[PDB]
């Protein structure tokens, strides 16, 4: 009842029979802009279901050595679909985000994966002065690596970033993790080739094991914005 | 005592009790009930 | 009030308050742009509201900018005006600034 | 129409328009009258509930701020050798509100004002260097601020009998007190200030230019109470003054070019723009070139 | 394009305005860089003689 | 009264002090494919302001010897804007147009072009058996020019062209002709990169005549798609 | 409706076909002093027809490098007809006035007037410490010109003076600009002879321009003072 | 607060939010109507 999921979004959908149940961040849901909240007053665009589907990007290889993986969002997915072109046309945007993350094994196989979504994740940048740059920020949808997970990539405690919106992918247990992600910004909406709202984050706490014949062990990431809104059209400029 | 015609200027407000741990211990959409397992 | 548009060293006095516009051999040509920042020392400064706004540090609201022809009567033509939200240059062609 | 405006106007959504006669984003400008094209009118709109406060543009909390008016620098010791214009332990000033621009601009923005004066006084002392480069420390001096009005007579000497103040309306502080303080009614002979006057103050044709008689003030007289010390200490008395209970009228063009005189207003401009006579605004290279264009 | 006959002045002239709607509004207040002295005005010494 | 016209769609709009009036093809409005009609089951896009806006096409130039000029909709706007965007990403499409024709000359001058909408505009090649070919008919946002217009290019007639939704830019009389399309199609969607349900033409019946100092007089076509909407997402094609 | 207009004073009316409408400076219309807010105890003398009529100064031609004209009130009516005799046997006066700027040419001129009446337009000398002199300011019927109307003459902006009451006369829409001022000071009456109310000044911010046979433009003023009042009855001064 | 006998002692008064840009705005004797022709 709680272990088999179906989510349906525009005209994609996914089933996956090894959930545990699936996180709601702050235990709230994506909504449109209410009138009493709102600044632009042009009147925005609302794509629907043109958006607001799954698009799943690159697989990642789960390895004895990983260190973890990261995407930042809108960045991710600013140049797929719809999505992406509503965003190079429009000055503003605003969304949710509906993750789910998939990762799949055999019983012999062992390791657990935090995914967890770090709202407003500045990164710091490891024994230098100097600020990260553009480069090391906007990676796109190829996402990027860890350097000290143990810290989080910025001073922090990765033991502590249970405080955030996150589940676990243990092997033994689930196959994947769900996490349904609300507007999350001090802003009503904002730019999206310069900020990042969220930042999707899955480490290996406990590294893949087995001592079967060994394969291959992807994971793999679909996100699906939700109730999407653009203000501002202009001419396109990615 | 605020005299002050603009109301940021008052003393600071440490009367707001209100509660709200499960939107940090149980954000996911299906409550868990006690002594039920989980999965 | 009136912008300070023809801000260029060719310009004295009030000639800087007006543009001219002459007849043209090519379609679709761009003649005039308004940096659109009060802050800085553009076309907007020198106005009520840029002179009241410099005031302040916030603003917000919109604004509506007012053109004037001063044509003899007998000339005609139609011109488009487009306000371009941020995020990339200004446009340098119809094509793009109609967006 | 008079109305209560507290925040800004909301906006409401809009459809699209096609009728026939009806053309809201044309305009006559030659009327006079500024154009009445709406939001709605020009674009799609959506509706928003607007919270934004407008007090902080209230004419009176635009102008209800303590602004220098006045600062004199005057050395306090033995004055029995010093010229005859030298502040010897006081000095006058003939009251005026044109003597610093930040004040001056503002005040200028409208053409008739009315309002009650708060006046702050604020005073240093420093230990004079000149030959005694010798620090003995600050004395707590008492200083008299004496209000003159047209007609009556300045005293003439720190220890003048004028000083003894019988109706004039006199404060006396300490320099370790807080700010002396005092609030001046409004005094002119008409219902409000002339802050701009096209006439001359007289029925001859020698009078001075630009200035309302009835808008007079008078002086401001400050001495040091106390008798010289055997050293001399340099004193500065600096005089703030904040409107309140405002009244304004007839918004005027700001001021443009730098002021010249506090008598006229009498302009050069810069020597190139920005605020040059012949260009106010900065130069740009053309009038289709974008001074900060963004390039990726 | 401009089309004018051969006796209308050949080139034309706009005058652009500006204005802000009553959804506009203002916070923070500060001193106005558009002025300042860096020496007294004339005839402000005047004023203590 | 109806000699000043303003139009506002989106984010654009258009104001006229020398129109005649508008035409309503055959009388009839645009408006969206209703329930009792549809045939694709899949739900819609309908993008609103982000689409049904003013378009601008490049300019062209009046001459004596001209012979007139077309626009084949919707291929005109296949690349342009956010309409581009998602007639590209979809295999099915529906709109109706708003088409505003400009063109102004002197006192002085005189002339006369017919602005109709031909749908189904299909032409025909002069004085050959060979059927046109594809880059003959699909001519994008430059459209083409009229080889025969007194036939309409088709062996028909220009004298009963005026049986199509039309208007007339007489220069003594008016500078601006607005014509209201209704989609016109025997499916109630279609594949927008395969068929063009109308054709725009502007003939000078009357040719351009002054003897007054000559000057450059263009003729600009706007055309805003109304009421589109947009079926079977799947990756951009164009 | 709004483009033809009489004005009916006294003995003298105007007629105007080319108007564009009349401004009411600050929608204030002209009337006499009030008990309540009256100063001079002695029975005022109100002539009515005899000083409130139109009154024509002598017309300015318009040329190339015009720079703008401006006439103080009531300085410039202090010595025509009833009303200057009134004002030189009167130590106080009062009154509101209208104005009428007349100036046209032909549908093949261009050209633009602004019509301002300032208040209290305390001039400023340039490039000098020295105020202006009795002569400067004082010009009658004959008015002045400006020599800098981009700043006024004051350190001002010419761009701002559309905060003050005005109209335009643009030669392709108008011939003509109506102004209608109340009472304007801080005083209930004043000295005719040593304080100017109003300063009318028409600066031309685009110059005359035409491929025509020239001819002489002028420009006229005709002013009635309205609602005319006198203190004081001695001798006249003059 | 204000022990002053005299009202002119009194502090700033920051609440006049009555408003009339018209007087500024459009001072014509015949009012415009929206979408209507000025002229
Ligand atoms: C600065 C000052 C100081 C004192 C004073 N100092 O000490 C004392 C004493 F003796 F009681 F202790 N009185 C008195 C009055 C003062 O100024 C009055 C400001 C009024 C005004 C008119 C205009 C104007 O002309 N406009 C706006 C066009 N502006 O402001």
């Amino acid at each position: 009842s709680d272990r088999v999921l179906q989510l349906k979004l525009g005209n994609s959908a996914i089933v996956t029979q090894e959930a545990a149940n699936y996180c709601c961040a702050y235990g709230e849901w994506p909504n449109y802009l209410p009138d009493h909240e709102a600044v632009a007053i042009d009147k925005p665009t609302q794509p629907e279901t043109a958006t607001d589907r799954f698009y799943t990007l690159k697989s990642v290889k789960w390895e004895t050595g990983s260190t973890g993986w990261w995407w930042k969002l809108p960045d991710a997915l600013n140049n797929i679909g719809m999505f992406g072109q509503n965003v190079q046309h429009h000055y503003l945007y605003r969304s949710g985000f509906l993750i789910h993350v998939q990762c799949n094994a055999t019983k012999f196989h062992q390791g657990a994966l935090l995914v967890v979504a770090i709202p407003e994740h500045q990164r710091g940048a490891h024994n230098t002065n100097t600020s990260p740059g553009f480069d090391d920020i906007m990676k796109g949808e190829e996402g990027g690596t860890f350097n000290h997970p143990y810290v989080l990539d910025d001073g922090t405690s990765l033991a502590c970033a249970t405080i955030f919106p996150h589940q676990w992918i243990n092997l033994r247990t689930n196959n994947s993790a769900t996490i349904v992600l609300p507007w999350m910004n001090a802003a009503p909406m904002d730019f999206p080739l310069r900020h990042n709202q969220w930042t999707l984050a899955i480490i290996p706490v406990v590294p893949l094991g087995t001592r079967t014949t060994s394969s291959m062990v992807p994971i793999t990431v679909s996100i699906a914005p939700m109730c999407c809104e653009f203000n501002g059209l202009r001419h396109a400029i990615t | 005592i605020n005299f002050y015609k603009d109301s940021y200027a008052a003393s600071a407000s440490k009367q707001d009790f209100s509660q709200d741990p499960s939107k940090f211990t149980e954000p996911v959409v299906e409550g868990l009930k006690a002594g039920a397992p989980v999965l | 009030s009136m912008m300070e548009i023809n801000n260029t060293e060719s310009a004295v006095g009030m000639e800087r308050l007006k543009v001219d516009i002459s007849a043209l051999t090519d379609v679709d040509q761009l003649l005039f742009n308004i940096p659109l920042d009060i802050q800085l020392d553009g076309p907007l400064r020198n106005t009520l509201v840029g002179n009241i706004s410099r005031y302040y540090t916030h603003w917000s609201g919109s604004l509506e900018m007012t053109f004037m022809f001063c044509g003899s009567f007998m000339a005609a033509g139609k011109l488009i005006l487009c306000y371009t939200p941020p995020g990339g240059s200004c446009p340098t062609t119809r094509e793009t600034a109609m967006l | 129409i008079e109305s209560i405006i507290k925040t800004a106007t909301d906006t409401v959504k809009s459809e699209i328009n096609a009728e026939l006669g009806v053309v809201p984003s044309l305009n006559a400008v030659e009327t006079g009258a500024t154009s009445n094209t709406e939001p709605e009118e020009a674009i799609q709109t959506r509706t928003v509930i607007n919270q934004h406060g407008v007090s902080e543009t209230l004419v009176e909390n635009f102008l209800s701020r303590a602004a220098l008016v006045s600062k004199r620098s005057f050395e306090y010791k033995d004055h029995t050798s010093s010229t005859a214009r030298a502040d010897k332990n006081f000095f006058k000033w003939t009251i005026n509100t044109r003597s610093f621009v930040q004040l001056r601009r503002k005040l200028e923005l409208f053409t008739y004002l009315r309002f009650d004066a708060e006046i702050t006084i604020l005073t240093t002392v420093a230990v004079n260097g000149s030959g005694n480069n010798t620090y003995v420390g600050l004395p707590d001096l008492t200083l008299q601020a004496m209000f003159v009005p047209t007609g009556a007579l300045t005293p003439e000497k720190q220890d003048s009998f004028h000083w003894q103040s019988g109706s004039n309306a006199s404060v006396f502080f300490k320099i370790s007190d807080p700010p002396a303080r005092i609030t001046i009614p409004f005094m002119c002979i008409n219902s409000a200030y002339s802050v701009f006057y096209d006439g001359f103050a007289g029925f001859e044709k020698n009078g001075l230019y630009g200035i309302n008689p009835a808008d007079t003030i008078g002086n401001l007289c400050v001495r040091i109470v106390n008798e010289h010390q055997p050293v001399g200490f340099t004193v500065t008395v600096r005089v703030y003054m904040k409107p309140k209970h405002i009244k304004a009228w007839a918004p005027r063009p700001p001021r443009t070019l730098p002021y010249m005189s506090i008598a006229n207003a009498n302009y050069k401009g810069k020597e190139r723009a920005p605020n040059a006579l012949s260009a106010i605004i900065g130069n740009r290279d053309s009038v289709k070139t974008m001074p900060h264009n963004i390039v990726n | 394009n401009l089309i004018v006959p051969s006796e209308s002045s050949d080139t034309c002239s706009l005058i652009g305005f500006i204005a802000a709607k009553d959804d506009f509004s203002l916070r923070l207040m500060r001193d106005s860089p558009d002025i300042g002295q860096l020496d007294h005005l004339h005839a402000a010494e005047a004023a203590y003689q």
